[PDB]
Parts: structure tokens; sequence; C-alpha cells
């Protein structure tokens, strides 16, 4: 299963 | 054995031809598992192993939202880097980011992987201790000081030591059949005479699995590494991976040459000679 | 910046003349990922042929594997051709079943 990101997660 | 479990993505831009695609496959050592396309007709994850289809809507939903949600971050990511390397909009760029955790043979964690690159270098990558980063150079830094922001590296550091070693333990339990079973690979030794003088020996692994193997050429009990002509393990499309290495040898010393054969499936290590 | 594909062309099983088996095309080691790869048979293009999920390996080179079934016979000649941007004209590579 993959992680969950975020908006934050962004480069 | 020990088992790692991986999801691989890869962001593209492609100006004047749409907007980035997002492919992302996971796998479990050297199995794929599934794979989710942006530029499918309708995209959603989908299974690419037998073991991984009992699991029931929620998990296909879950996968399929968070690559979703994946493929928009990851176009803005992409102007983001394009920015940082105060690039032109003319130009095809990627990001491509690998993660997952490493679980040793008694099923526990041994580490946990995220790393990233743009344009296929190194661009920044969590630390083994998964509470800090390496930055590649001032552009990943901007990164870095973002993420550092915004405690990404928690984040992840919870996913690597909880759900990811979680779900690989499951995978490896619902296709212990295949998952856990190292296929060891079948051997022959082929001769190919290249002149009067000298002949090819080919040293093949066929059949075996995982991928990981090591097929050495030994004159004499020595190693002939600068001479012998490996090429790079690949794929049968049945699972199993084939390699084979080879040397030339002065015709009529062939006897003096021993391939050796190290792999998982292998209790003993195999020595082989040409057997003409 | 670009990395040239690896390319091997080879068969799923032990090739028997007269059996089905496959044929495939592993390109490998290449950036970008944008790669046309075509089997022949006899210089023509093969129509229905499938390939694998686009991935890479730790040194975030691409590889893809290329493949249908085929029948092996003494006298039909199988290849590989291989374009990408750091090739000038497509590549081809024969198979060979001892390689």
């Amino acid at each position: 299963h993959p992680v969950a990101e975020a908006d934050y997660f962004e480069y | 054995g020990s088992h790692s479990m991986r999801y691989f993505y890869t962001a593209m831009s492609r100006p004047g031809r749409g907007e980035p695609r997002f492919i992302a496959v996971g796998y479990v050592d050297d199995t794929q598992f599934v794979r989710f396309d942006s530029d499918a007709a309708s995209p959603r994850t989908e299974p690419r192993a037998p073991w991984i289809e009992q699991e029931g809507p929620e998990y296909w939903d879950r996968n399929t939202q968070i690559f979703k949600t994946n493929t928009q971050t990851y176009r803005e990511s992409l102007r983001n880097l394009r920015g940082y390397y105060n690039q032109s909009e003319a130009g095809s760029h990627i990001i491509q980011r690998m993660y997952g955790c490493d679980l040793g043979p008694d099923g526990r964690l041994l580490r946990g992987h995220d790393q990233s690159a743009y344009d296929g270098k190194d661009y920044i990558a969590l630390n083994e201790d998964l509470s800090s980063w390496t930055a590649a150079d001032t552009a990943a830094q901007i990164t870095q000081r973002k993420w550092e922001a915004a405690r990404v590296a928690e984040q992840l550091r919870a996913y690597l030591e909880g759900l990811c070693v979680e779900w690989l333990r499951r995978y490896l339990e619902n296709g212990k059949e295949t998952l856990q079973r190292a296929d060891p690979p079948k051997t022959h030794v082929t001769h190919h005479p290249v002149s009067d003088h000298e002949a090819t020996l080919r040293c093949w692994a066929l059949g075996f699995y995982p991928a990981e193997i090591t097929l050495t050429w030994q004159r004499d009990g020595e190693d002939q590494t600068q001479d012998t002509e490996l090429v790079e393990t690949r794929p049968a499309g049945d699972r199993t991976f084939q390699k084979w290495a080879a040397v030339v040898v002065p015709s009529g010393e062939e006897q003096r040459y021993t391939c050796h054969v190290q792999h998982e499936g292998l209790p003993k290590p195999l020595t082989l000679r040409w057997e003409p | 910046i670009q990395r040239t594909p690896k390319i091997q062309v080879y068969s799923r099983h032990p090739a028997e003349n007269g059996k089905s088996n496959f044929l495939n095309c592993y390109v490998s080691g290449f950036h970008p990922s944008d790669i046309e790869v075509d089997l022949l048979k006899n210089g023509e293009r093969i129509e229905k042929v499938e390939h694998s999920d686009l991935s890479f390996s730790k040194d975030w080179s691409f590889y893809l594997l290329y493949y249908t079934e085929f029948t092996p016979t003494e006298k039909d000649e199988y290849a590989c051709r291989v374009n990408h941007v750091t090739l000038s004209q497509p590549k081809i590579v024969k198979w060979d079943r001892d390689m």
C-alpha cells in the first residue's frame, strides 16, 4: 500500500 | 528470506502534448503487484499479481485516490522544479521517486527508503534515520527547506515503520507460495568455438527467482572479472529471470574454467564446467 | 543528461523449432523514458506486441520488457528494433538463440 501525501508534499 | 516493498513513481512533463503523465508501480521484491497510469483511458489502480486481487474495493479506491492526488501534486512539483533550475517551458522533464521498506529474515524492519531524482539525477533522499534529508544541490535545498518546514520526514517515517511493513507482511503471507518461494537457476554451460584456438564458454542461469544472482567464471580457481562478459539479469516474462556469463578461453583449456553460481534458491552453490 | 538503452533479445523458454514460445526484447538502462520498440519477423513489424509497465532501477534508469508469442523455426529471423532520443537512428538487435 502506498503512502498518502498532502499538498505540502510538493517539491 | 529478506523482503522489500517499493513504489516507483515517474512524473513526466511533455510540453505541447498535454499535462505531465504520472505512473506508479508497486513491487514486492521482483514481483510487480499494482500499477496506476494517468494516461489510461480510465485511470485506476490495477492489480498486476494474483495475490493482490483479494484486496477489497476500499483498498483499490484508497490507492486510486492517492495516485490521482499525486497526479496533480507531481504536476505542481514539476512546475516548481522547472523554476528552481530556471528552465524554459519548452523541455520535457521527469521527477522519479522510489520509496518503501526492507524487512530482514525475521520479518523485522531493516530500513526505510525515500529517494527522488530529477531528470535522472539524484535530487533529494530521506536519510536512513528517517528524520533528515540529503539534498543534491541548491535547488533540492529548496525542496528540503519546504519538506523540513512541513515535517514531511516525520510522515514518511510513520509510514515506513508502520503501514509499509504491515502491508508488506500481509502481501508476503497472501502470496507466500510465490513471494516466499525461491526458484533456483537451471544451469548449463555451452561451448562455441570462436576460432581455431579460442572458444566461448557461456554459463547460463535460467528460470530463477528472485533476480539476485551471482554468476562468475574462475580460471584455475581465480576470478575472471575483467575477461567475463556478463549480461544484465533479464526477465523471462513468467516471473523468472535469466542471466549468462561468458569467457573466451584457449582451446583445450576448457577444464581449467569453472562457473560458480550463487542464488538464494541454492542451498549449495554450484560449480559447473563444460561437459563435452 | 541522457542514457542510451541496453537491448537484449531472447526467448522465454529454450528455443525449440516448431514449439510455441515467447520472444522478448528487454530494454534497460535508458533515460529519459520515451522509447520505441518493435519486434520484427523477417524484417516486418509484428503487430500484437505487449510490454511491461514503466519502472526503473536503483540508478533511475528505465526498463521495459516487450514480448509476443512466437514459434521459432530454422529459417525465420527475429529481431528487436529500438529508437530513443539518444539514437540517431533505430538500432536493430537480432534474436540469437545462444544469447
